[PDB]
């Protein structure tokens, strides 16, 4: 049993390596290199927010493009106002061990998750005027890494015991848990289209998960070590990875395999936070450096370093209309990024 | 024994990755290449956008 | 969240009177508040504001000086000293709340009110003060203001108020364009910088009553005349 | 600014003055990790007291320690959250040699972590009647897992207090050395390990973890004032 | 002349290598003042670095006056703009520096309940304490002086009845309270950083950065200041002063080495 298994999957991942291969039939170096490049991308601190007492550790642009959500071992969940650096709210977490945050498409709600193992849901538009925790979603035997809000009642948590679940806000019971992954579970990332779901785990391979299906699509290997964040293209048929081998690595959702590998010798630490522009052309990434390294994802040709920070890049994002960058740091600083002409 | 069940599931997964229909790298990738031209106009961290319009100016 | 007022009988002229707000339901420390009167017979003008934790305090140029506010929050109330009254002071006084925080709904609840009786400013004008209107049709309200209230920020600091025979206030828009939580989908707000209009799709017996304009833009907060909505 | 901007700065200034005194009162506090294996007996070290917090107050300094059970087998990926954390007490059971070596394994791996590159350890060596009573009888040989206590003797001009027989100077001064290699065969000076002796019913040991944080915090100062 | 020969190059070589490196100093303490919770340290050492820079942008004066071998100075009232932003630079430094040392007293004899206890105003209260008795002390004499109506330095018999007593004050009460609670602090310090018996990290780079930080004040802001003393028993300006100060401004490109880079 244990041979003959072995043996099958030894044959059948022949198959899959093989079938790769078959597609394989060009590169996107060789399909991109008689395209324009970006040139330099130069971005300056167009705002620093500050207020924070501890490392950041998430952050999550809402859906207007103008308040987001910053997490922090302080022990508070602040609701940023980015234009006019105002915090609408300062939410005392239960636990002061937060590793991720979330906020809703609604605007309505938001969520954390640290090392409780428990998903709190806040309801921020509440009639008595203070924020309050609507549900906490208990049933994980691990630690959170990351939380989506599915549209306003599901949400889908990664943590540390290598499952992923679907959660139902009203009942508080996981609608379905998603199992595969041989290791610690550090980031996902939600499809536009609210139907597919990527997870980065500590095994150095990333799924794909259906929320319907509550089963996964695809596997995605490569990377020589963790996967610390994941993100996810504009497009919808493809993801980008960023591991703790110092490379970041583009996904395809068709051809099942790697794309181009955003590397350099210049730096040597991990890819902490990675997301991807509006257009999908630049591929803003942190690093362990204290500089977001931002890469061209069809060149692998570093366009510019966002280089503010003080201490780790712990968190990224980019507004839903794609006109700021956001870059949470372990030095308490929340700084937005935009180009000028 | 719960090894061959948990190798049971392995080879029916590894199954499931296998029989997928894959298309080429080459149309993937224009595939990416297309929607970064069809949407670059509109990505104001790559074609930055006049004083007016950065909210955070 | 409830507002209950207490402390209005009648006072002779010249004499002095406190006015007790009791708010029990919410985060009293969190809200900012405001003293609202309301002649008989008349329309409603803003008297007093002191915002959260009593940092900054604005009172109308009619009534600076004779009054004087001040808010208690460990037990919740909310008083306005009274000094030196007037004729012209008696008037329903009620109790406003209101949040001020990117996306917030300033002036959403409003006390039950206490009836008080004794022995450079932007103007709002409302010409239509009484629209006989059967339920079914659509009334549109108009509002017009002397300055513009459209700011650099992008909003348009606009309410609008209605006030039931024999109730209290009610917010239903603001900022113009966004509808108050518990409101009918059925309201709906727009206009430019300095002209506003209220539109109602589908009118029925509950919507009879005397609708109020607002402005924000700057600390003197004037009400206009209202429009009386006959069955 | 306009009436409902400029309220809504001074609701960010009410929310900024809040932050800044809970942060105020949050600071008064020294944060712990405690970490060891299932028969370390990690949670009965500090005595009269998903994370175990435990709080103890000595001369009039109050102590955080984050006992993080459950989780998984690896410490890793979550303990990048203990990177400001005064000190680790690291709990290891001297008395089972069987598992004294993936003991050192661990410490290594503790050590090594390079978001504990600037963060010291307090090490403690639990169960010390246990071993003392094991080399005393005799029947398991430390030789037998480790060959090199054979050739290994007494560390000279050492400090045995207590009056105990050679054989359990040695032994206790062997795995004392033992994790002091790993200690010092990296961190540069940036971060020291201090050993400490339990003997799983002292009550002494929030004495030598004050005692110790007293010289964790003394050095820290000394590097800010670049005099160190 | 001779002695101007060298006191020029000393203010050349004190003025070339202090600017870049106070300013390097000036980026970095500027930095760690924005982070959260800034420590008393940082606010007084940014201080020492805004004060030397200011006897280092001023010294261009100092160095052409010498340059002209004290004279051909078209510039008037300047005479009495500069010096009160050289002679009040030193005064600043000595108090500063003195307030660098009860923070190292305090922070090596009480450890823990100085990290747990160390609120950024507790660095402004003294930063202020030397700068309101250092360029108030010399405010108020500068402006008596006019109340009463070469460059602040050769005087009349009737100007040194008062140029000399104020002397005294400037030396007994700007550098005498000073230097005591440098030389207790620095003293503590080095016994107790000795006594701890746990060396730990390079404590004897401690004892010793420390030796050098007194005797640097001491040999720096010391000459100077002791020449007030030697004039009111001589009865006269002591012209040792010109080179004496040359050794009061050491001391603004020293005290970057000595307190940012770190070795
Ligand atoms: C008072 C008075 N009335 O007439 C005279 C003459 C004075 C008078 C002025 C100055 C001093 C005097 O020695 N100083 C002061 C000074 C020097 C230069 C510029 C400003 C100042 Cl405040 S500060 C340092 C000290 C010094 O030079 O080392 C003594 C006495
Ligand atoms: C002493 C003379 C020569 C130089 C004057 C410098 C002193 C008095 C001034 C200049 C800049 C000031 C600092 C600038 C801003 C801050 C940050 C704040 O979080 C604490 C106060 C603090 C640190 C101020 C304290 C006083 C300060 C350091
Ligand atoms: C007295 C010595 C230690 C001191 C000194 O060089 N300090 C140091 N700075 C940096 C390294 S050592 C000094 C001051 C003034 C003169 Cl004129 C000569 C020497
Ligand atoms: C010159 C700036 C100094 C700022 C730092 C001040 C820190 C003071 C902390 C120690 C005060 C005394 C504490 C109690 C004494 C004791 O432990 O017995």
């Amino acid at each position: 049993e244990l041979d003959q298994l072995r043996q099958e999957a030894e044959q059948l991942k022949n198959q899959i390596r093989d079938a790769r291969k078959a597609c394989a039939d060009a590169t996107l170096s060789q399909i991109t290199n008689n395209i324009d490049p970006v040139g330099r991308i130069q971005m300056r601190t167009r705002r620093t927010l500050r207020g924070h007492l501890a490392k950041i550790y998430a952050m999550h642009w809402g859906t207007d493009s103008r308040l987001l959500v910053s997490a922090s071992q302080d022990g508070k969940l602040i609701i940023w106002d980015s234009y006019t650096t105002n915090k609408v709210h300062a939410i005392p977490l239960r636990s002061s061990w937060v590793m991720t945050c979330a906020y809703a498409p609604s605007g309505n709600y938001v969520a954390c998750g640290g090392l409780d193992n428990i998903c709190s849901i806040y309801n921020l538009k509440t009639r008595e005027g203070n924020v309050r925790v609507s549900r906490e979603l208990a049933g994980h035997t691990g630690y959170l890494s990351c939380c989506r809000f599915l549209d306003d009642n599901q949400i889908v948590t990664s943590s540390g015991d290598t499952t992923c679940a679907l959660w139902d806000i009203e009942t508080g019971q996981q609608t379905t848990t998603f199992t595969g992954h041989t290791g610690d579970v550090m980031s996902l990332s939600l499809a536009p289209d609210t139907r597919l779901f990527v997870s980065g785990a500590c095994d150095a391979s990333a799924k794909l998960w259906d929320v319907r299906e509550g089963m996964c699509r695809q596997t995605f290997t490569g990377h020589e070590s963790d996967i610390n964040a994941i993100c996810f293209f504009p497009n919808g048929n493809a993801f980008a990875t960023g591991s703790d081998d110092a490379t970041c690595r583009l996904f395809d959702l068709r051809a099942d395999q790697e794309l181009m590998t955003y590397s350099h010798d210049n730096i040597i630490c991990g890819i902490t936070s990675v997301s991807f522009s509006k257009s999908g052309r630049l591929l803003l990434a942190g690093y362990d450096d204290f500089n977001c390294n931002v890469w061209d994802a069809l060149k692998a040709d570093r366009a510019g370093v966002l280089a503010g920070h003080d201490n780790r890049v712990s968190c990224l994002g980019v507004t839903d209309d794609g006109m700021a960058v956001a870059t949470g740091s372990w030095d308490s600083f929340l700084k937005i990024w935009n180009g000028s002409s | 024994t719960a090894s061959i069940a948990q190798a049971r599931k392995l080879v029916e997964q590894l199954k499931m990755e296998a029989n997928i229909d894959r298309i080429k790298v080459s149309k993937a990738a224009a595939d990416l290449m297309a929607y970064c031209e069809a949407h670059a106009k509109e990505d104001p961290l790559l074609t930055p956008v006049p004083a007016s319009e950065n909210p955070f100016r | 969240v409830q507002l209950v007022e207490s402390g209005g009988g009648l006072v002779q002229p010249g004499g002095s009177r406190k006015l007790s707000c009791s708010a029990s339901g919410f985060a009293f420390s969190s809200f900012g508040m405001h003293w609202v009167r309301q002649a008989p017979e008349k329309g409603l003008e803003w008297v007093a504001y002191i915002s959260s934790g009593s940092g900054t305090i604005y009172y109308a140029d009619t009534v600076k000086g004779r009054f004087t506010i001040s808010r208690d929050d460990p037990k919740n109330t909310l008083f306005l000293q009274m000094t030196s009254l007037r004729s012209e002071d008696t008037a329903m006084y009620y109790c406003v709340r209101s949040i001020y925080y990117y996306g917030s709904s300033p002036f959403d609840f409003w006390g039950q009110g206490t009836t008080l009786t004794v022995s450079a400013d932007i103007v709002m004008t409302q010409a239509t003060s009484s629209v006989p209107v059967t339920p079914g049709e659509s009334v549109s309200i108009s509002c017009r203001s002397s300055k513009s209230l459209l700011h650099s920020n992008g909003n348009t600091y606009l309410y609008w108020f209605l006030q039931r025979p024999g109730q209290s206030p009610q917010l239903l828009i603001y900022r113009m364009s966004n509808l108050a939580s518990g409101v009918p989908d059925r309201f709906s707000g727009s206009g430019s910088g300095t002209a506003f209009t209220l539109t109602i799709s589908r009118l029925e017996a509950e919507d009879v009553g005397v609708y109020y304009c607002m402005q924000h833009l700057e600390y003197p907060l004037t009400f206009g005349a209202g429009t009386k909505l006959e069955l | 600014v306009s009436a409902e901007d400029k309220a809504a700065a001074e609701r960010s200034k009410m929310i900024d003055k809040n932050l800044r005194e809970d942060g105020e009162k949050a600071r008064r506090t020294l944060r712990l990790l405690l970490l060891g294996a299932d028969n370390s007996g990690k949670s009965t070290i500090v005595k009269q007291m998903g994370i175990f917090e435990t709080k103890f107050q000595v001369d009039k300094v109050n102590f955080h320690m984050f006992d993080v059970g459950g989780q998984r087998d690896e410490r890793r990926k979550w303990i990048q959250c203990f990177n400001d954390v005064t000190a680790i007490i690291f709990v290891v059971d001297s008395s089972d040699y069987n598992r004294l070596q993936e003991a050192l394994n661990d410490f290594k791996s503790i050590w090594n972590n390079r978001w504990l590159r600037t963060i010291s350890v307090i090490l403690f060596l639990n169960k010390q009647d246990l071993l003392a009573e094991k080399v005393l009888a005799g029947k398991s040989k430390i030789e037998d897992y480790f060959p090199e206590f054979a050739r290994y003797t007494t560390p000279e001009d050492a400090t045995p207090e207590p009056g105990e027989d050679p054989r359990v100077t040695r032994a206790k001064y062997f795995i004392r050395k033992e994790f002091v290699d790993i200690s010092t065969a990296s961190g540069d000076g940036r971060h020291i390990c201090y050993p400490h002796f339990t003997c799983a019913v002292d009550t002494e040991n929030a004495r030598r973890i004050f005692n110790d944080c007293k010289d964790i915090i003394l050095q820290m100062n000394l590097r800010e004032y670049n005099l160190v | 002349d001779w002695k101007s020969s060298l006191i020029l190059m000393a203010y050349i070589i004190i003025f070339l290598t202090g600017l870049p490196a106070n300013l390097l100093a000036l980026r970095a303490f500027v930095g760690r003042i924005r982070q959260p919770q800034p420590a008393p340290v940082h606010i007084l050492l940014l201080s020492l670095t805004l004060a030397d820079l200011l006897l280092l942008l001023l010294l261009p004066f100092k160095i052409i006056e010498a340059a002209s071998n004290f004279r051909w100075y078209l510039p008037k009232v300047v005479c009495a703009l500069t010096s009160f932003g050289f002679y009040s630079s030193i005064y600043c430094s000595t108090w500063l520096l003195a307030g660098i040392s009860i923070e190292r007293y305090l922070g090596v004899a009480f450890p823990v309940q100085y990290k747990l206890s160390r609120r950024p105003l507790y660095g402004v209260i003294a930063a202020l304490v030397a700068w309101v008795m250092s360029f108030g002390h010399c405010t108020i004499v500068i402006i008596v002086q006019y109340l009463n109506t070469t460059c602040y330095e050769n005087f009349t018999d009737n100007q040194l009845d008062v140029v000399l007593p104020v002397r005294l004050e400037l030396c007994l009460v700007l550098f005498f309270i000073p230097m005591a609670v440098t030389i207790f602090c620095y003293w503590r310090f080095v016994w107790i950083m000795l006594s701890q018996p746990l060396g730990a990290q390079r404590r004897r780079r401690a004892v010793g950065l420390a030796v050098v930080t007194l005797l640097n004040f001491l040999v720096c802001f010391g000459p100077y200041n002791v020449s007030h003393l030697v004039g009111y028993h001589q009865r006269k300006s002591p012209w040792w002063r010109s080179i004496a100060v040359v050794f009061s401004s050491l001391n603004a490109s020293l005290d970057p080495l000595l307190f940012y880079f770190s070795s």
